[PDB]
């Protein structure tokens, strides 16, 4: 996660669990990626619950 | 956490619709517009979970 | 201490103006931003809290973020509700308490020319018996509002204890100026006749009317 | 909820003037309260915050020592009051209640004026109480004006033939004088062929005096 | 047995951040949404030692 932050300022980087920097203390066997693009207005609403 | 693809066309009511485009009947695929001319509201971000 | 933002930014109906709201170490980006709007004459109400989402019964058109140490806010669509202004809000530790910003205008991108009317009016003779006399002249119906009124006693400017207002929005979307200057009777007495000539845009009007008509 | 709050007038400097907030609807013992000013054609100021269910008090780094606060639980009030007034603080007044609880001074960040109160303009000068004085006008279509003058305080309201004439009024916005006066003029536009067939009355009425004057406009020749 | 006050900022990234957070560095500080319309799990408990 070292090569992650070198991809622009992000916009919204809130999380409901583990730390970033912490990731890499902790090893790990599956994970889910999938991207999509959203007008910006509509970011806000990505949220559990 | 699933994934659906349709083209099919949605009926919001009572009416039958098989290929033809009712008042009730709407295609439920709808595209954006993304132009330097729009602000930072309607513009396209790259979210990724 | 206060937050630096531009007076006024306009666009056309249909696109997307933005408004910036810079700050210092300690005003903001150490802490949360928030945006009030105020409706002219009446009471500020929240826009914009918690730095990204919006109250119940603010609508999705509304939009503002922060990236570093400066928020912007982003509007799409300008019809009848955000020709108001807008505020920048956050908290610091300087001055330990709430500090805001300016203030922010924003317009839309229309009315015909009108030519200044002014209107002098001569005194009543139950203001000459009461020795009472007050030098009245005022314009009205014009626009964009540019006049100056001048007391021109037929030969000079007279500028002593003038009582000038400034133009408001009438009914019809126009202005109305007024100036008061009062004198002792015995002087306009003295005076041959009186004219108040208004320049306004250039085009100036002359209406003299004499102190006996 | 809704947040009615009782204004003030005109007054002499450097007296004490009483602003009260009320609360309604809502219950009045989990809310804090802040104190706004907005000066005409300038952004807002802050002042402080006040809890409902304690002393509990905090000032700017401005203004200390000209500022207190007096809490009334019993009628579900706050008092406001101000101490030696300035000539440039003749600033709209706004009973501001913000969401949550805070009392310590790094809990501020998270707070956000939920809902504000209607606020009146207070203003401070000198001048006696008295019934307007009406200035009798002769016209120049020819129109003609009607003018009022030295009526304290504000407002006043114009009114012609009693009522009668509802077409073709206008009035004319408050200006300032250099005594501490205030002056109105109220010019209503007429056919040219009725100033001398028809005579108009001007009339105006002011609550604060109680009293009532009345004229008789005749053009000259 | 060691109280720590401090309202300074933690750096969670490459970049350091001395007076600006909200995307990489964090405030270390979150506060409690102490209503009474929860259950039993979220309320205030009032603990001394
Ligand atoms: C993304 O990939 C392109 C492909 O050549 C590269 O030029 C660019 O530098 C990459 N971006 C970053 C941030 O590494």
């Amino acid at each position: 996660y070292s090569v992650l932050y070198n991809f622009a300022p992000f916009f919204a980087f809130k999380c409901y669990g583990v730390s970033p920097t912490k990731l890499n203390d902790l090893c790990f066997t599956n994970v889910y990626a999938d991207s999509f693009v959203i007008r910006g207005n509509e970011v806000s609403q990505i949220a559990p619950g | 956490f699933e994934r659906d693809i349709s083209t099919e066309i949605y009926q919001a009511g009572n009416k039958p619709c098989n290929g033809v485009a009712g008042f009730n009947c709407y295609f439920p695929l709808r595209s954006y517009g993304f132009r330097p001319t729009y602000g930072v509201g309607h513009q396209p971000y790259r979210v990724v979970v | 201490p206060v937050l630096t933002q531009p007076p006024s930014a306009s666009g056309p109906p249909g696109q997307s103006v933005s408004i910036s709201c810079s700050g210092s170490r300690s005003n903001i980006g150490t802490n949360f931003v928030y945006w009030y709007q105020q409706l002219p004459g009446a009471a500020p109400k929240l826009l914009i809290y918690k730095n990204d989402q919006r109250p119940s019964g603010v609508p999705e058109r509304f939009f503002g973020s922060k990236s570093g140490t400066s928020a912007s806010l982003a509007i799409s669509g300008l019809r009848s509700e955000d020709e108001v202004d807008y505020y920048c809000a956050a908290w610091d530790d300087s001055l330990s308490g709430h500090v805001f910003g300016a203030g922010t205008k924003v317009t839309v991108l229309g009315q015909p020319k009108a030519a200044p009317s002014v209107t002098l009016f001569p005194p009543s003779s139950e203001e000459l018996q009461a020795n009472k006399a007050t030098l009245v002249c005022l314009i009205s119906d014009f626009y964009p509002g540019a006049v100056t009124v001048a007391w021109k006693a037929d030969s000079s400017p007279v500028k002593a204890g003038v009582e000038t207002t400034t133009p408001s929005k009438q009914s019809n979307n126009k202005y109305a100026a007024s100036s008061y200057l009062s004198l002792t009777p015995e002087q306009w007495k003295s005076h041959r006749s009186y004219s108040c000539q208004v320049t306004h845009e250039g085009s100036t009007v002359e209406k003299t009317v004499a102190p006996t008509e | 909820v809704q947040l009615v709050q009782s204004g003030a007038e005109v007054k002499k400097p450097g007296a004490s003037v009483k602003v009260s907030c009320k609360a309604s609807g809502y219950i009045f013992s989990d809310y804090n309260i802040h104190w706004v000013r907005q000066a005409p054609g300038q952004g807002l100021e802050w002042m402080g915050w006040i809890s409902p269910d304690s002393d509990d008090t905090n000032y700017a780094q401005s203004f200390q020592g000209r500022v207190t606060m007096t809490r009334d639980t019993s009628i579900t009030t706050v008092y406001m009051e101000l101490s030696s007034l300035r000539s440039d603080d003749t600033a709209v007044y706004f009973c501001a209640r913000s969401v949550g609880y805070c009392s310590l001074n790094s809990c501020q960040r998270w707070m956000w004026f939920d809902t504000w109160g209607q606020g009146a303009l207070v203003t401070v000068s000198s001048a006696s109480t008295k019934g307007p004085s009406v200035f009798p006008l002769a016209p120049s279509t020819a129109a003609l004006g009607c003018l009022v003058k030295d009526y304290f305080p504000e407002p006043v309201t114009v009114s012609w033939n009693s009522g009668a004439l509802t077409s073709g009024v206008h009035t004319f916005p408050a200006v300032l004088q250099s005594s501490g006066l205030y002056s109105l003029s109220s010019v209503v536009t007429v056919p040219s062929s009725s100033l001398g067939t028809q005579t108009y009355i001007c009339n105006v009425n002011h609550k604060p005096s109680n009293t009532k004057v009345d004229k008789k406009v005749e053009p000259k020749s």
